[PDB]
DNA sequence: CGTAAGATCACGCGCGATATCAGAATCCCGGTGCCGAGGCCGCTCAATTGGTCGTAGACAGCTCTAGCACCGCTTAAACGCACGTACGCGCTGTCC
DNA sequence: GCGCGTACGTGCGTTTAAGCGGTGCTAGAGCTGTCTACGACCAATTGAGCGGCCTCGGCACCGGGATTCTGATATCGCGCGTGATCTTACG
């Protein structure tokens, strides 16, 4: 089934909670769309790298190892899922 | 791109500055050399608006 | 105004549970992956790792954004703050 | 006559951004490098090329830092960089804590 | 020694960076930052040199140190 | 006839853009020298092939478990409005 | 510092798709047996890049001339304020 406009699945309360964990107190209105854009860019880069690694492995399923390798590529190493 | 720059600067032999201009002016090369400082490269000419006279 | 903001800050800085909802995030990730190549499947742990990384990145970005906002004698974060933070980070 | 404050600064910006010659005179920088090195090991020698490499790297780093500092100052509606600008820039960079 | 990095030299570096107006305390703050940067890079370079059993720090040591710090430099035998 | 209120023309005073001088910038051009670039010659040292071995990889077949999908249920999560209150914007005084 | 316009918080009301569980189907991953292509190496062969040594020149430098750019001033223009003349109203 086709997928469309899911970027709006990142609802305003979620972004607000995120900023709250970021120590932010007062949030401007225009922040939310900028945050969605930033998140989209980050996901595009990470999933590009992950899908590349998956293609090399000749697999039709993306594995957590792929994600961890992609993150390590971006200088954003992650613990807790292997590697 | 460096030869192009050297032509624009009217020189026959490429010097570092031409390499720097070709790299930084080009988006993708600049990204590739994102963590590289080129010796005798210098910087691109860039003056912020508010700093300009009125 | 502003009291519950501090209350929420304390509450969400005490805990660790994820803040972005699970299913919207999964749908977004599936869409983005689809546009890179069709007919991909995901290990749920891969999705969870992606979400962990995204949330950590966004929280750090918001920290830097708040730092930028304070630097401008302001208290409300605004898009130009995010832009300055990402520029200084060397992101594009 | 007299040039209005702030014009020769722009002229110098234009002048220096067009050139690539180093801006710290060599000998003071070299003596600073030797002093700093001494605290890690005694009776050391340096290849002139090594000193030039250090100077290039440091000057480029400082120029980039000043760019970021100028951006920070402008963000605060200001035109003069101030220590808080450098501190914020380095903080966001992740160099300073 | 550290003061040998003259105020006007910092002014030139800032000008090449695009700064128009400079504060007085800047100069000293820049001196501190440069001191820290040189400290780290020269520490790594020495570390390499010590491991090379040489009394003469080489340019290759500096290049390797800069690479460690994510500040790769070109033009000295990369 | 005579005095008071209103509209228009003339004259005077104040703010802004654009003709001129002048010192500092910047570009172009005649003529010379150089240290780096370019080419040829020797010389090592590097690249290629006859032919062998185990090693890794490709392939095919048997085994199946979490991957996917839907249905029903429950409910925490998400969206719109009253408002007023602190925050954002703009003007202004001071002196660093 | 002062003054004014206002974005959105709390609360309330309303509505909805996100998690649990329950079932059902199943895709290609994972693990055994077959089969086969090829690179390190040894001998022997051959030839090319690096360096030494020659030769040559694009641009720095000098010195001079020519064209440009801010700072200052002053005129033209427009806008605001005041007095004189013409007009209307009242006495």
């Amino acid at each position: 089934k086709v997928l469309r406009d899911n970027i709006q699945g990142i609802t305003k309360p979620a972004i607000r909670r995120l900023a709250r964990r970021g120590g932010v107190k007062r949030i401007s209105g225009l922040i939310y769309e900028e945050t969605r854009g930033v998140l989209k860019v980050f996901l595009e880069n990470v999933i590009r790298d992950a899908v590349t690694y998956t293609e090399h492995a000749k697999r039709k399923t993306v594995t957590a190892m792929d994600v961890v390798y992609a993150l390590k590529r971006q200088g954003r190493t992650l613990y807790g899922f292997g590697g | 791109l460096a030869g192009n720059a050297a032509r624009d600067n009217k020189k026959t032999r490429i010097i570092p500055r031409h390499l720097q201009l070709a790299v930084r002016n080009d988006e993708e090369l600049n990204k590739l050399l994102g963590r590289v400082t080129i010796a005798q490269g210098g910087v691109l000419p860039n003056i912020q608006s508010v700093l300009l006279p009125k | 105004p502003g009291t519950v903001a501090l209350r929420e800050i304390r509450r969400y800085q005490k805990s660790t549970e994820l803040l972005i909802r699970k299913l919207p995030f999964q749908r977004l990730v599936r869409e983005i992956a689809q546009d890179f190549k069709t007919d991909l499947r995901f290990q749920s742990s891969a999705v969870m790792a992606l979400q962990e990384a995204s949330e950590a990145y966004l929280v750090a970005l918001f920290e830097d954004t708040n730092l930028c906002a304070i630097h401008a004698k302001r208290v409300t974060i605004m898009p130009k703050d995010i832009q300055l933070a990402r520029r200084i980070r060397g992101e594009r």
